[PDB]
């Protein structure tokens, strides 16, 4: 729970945003590879980077999402735009976005705004992800006669 | 984006659990 808005122009986003952290992608190692910057907000989390082109990654797909020492990760499916793979970065405020990313996945932001058409609508079938499934019940014996 | 074999993290906080 946070509020607070003002008319002030931002000039550079600063290393300690709370709403933006400057992130740095690095590898199994640990390494440094690439430097950016993540979003939270209630649509979704967007990862900012030099001219090449962008990233995003719906709060949905994200199964998992922990947190450590200057260290934030997630794990996606395979239907995001990047694909199937984890995806790990540096940062110094790793808690705060881990604190954070429960605050607006729980909240479940239902088209709090008007999006646009999507292929969700109602269209010929195709290869839809199918939901959850109900766990199969167990069986009874019986009793052998004379 | 590099791609990492495991989950370098040990405590997490499963939100969705929808495919």
């Amino acid at each position: 729970g946070s509020s607070g808005s003002s008319g002030l122009n931002r000039d550079s986003v600063p290393d300690n945003h709370p709403t933006k952290f400057k992130v740095t992608n690095v590898d199994d190692e640990g390494v440094e590879l690439g430097s950016g910057v993540m979003e939270l907000t209630q649509s979704e989390l967007v990862l900012h980077l030099h001219r090449r082109e962008a990233v995003r990654w719906p709060y949905l797909c994200l199964r998992r999402y922990g947190y450590d020492s200057n260290l934030f990760s997630f794990e996606s499916g395979r239907r995001c735009q990047t694909g199937q793979g984890i995806f790990a970065f540096k940062c110094s405020r790793a808690e705060e976005i881990f604190n954070l990313l429960q605050d607006l996945m729980q909240c479940n932001s239902i088209n709090v705004m008007e999006e646009p058409v999507i292929i969700t609508r109602n269209s010929h079938p195709a290869e839809l992800d199918l939901p959850r499934a109900p766990q199969p019940p167990n069986a009874l014996g019986y009793t052998v006669s004379s | 984006l590099f791609r990492l074999r495991h989950f370098p993290c040990g405590n997490v906080n499963y939100g969705y659990q929808q495919q």
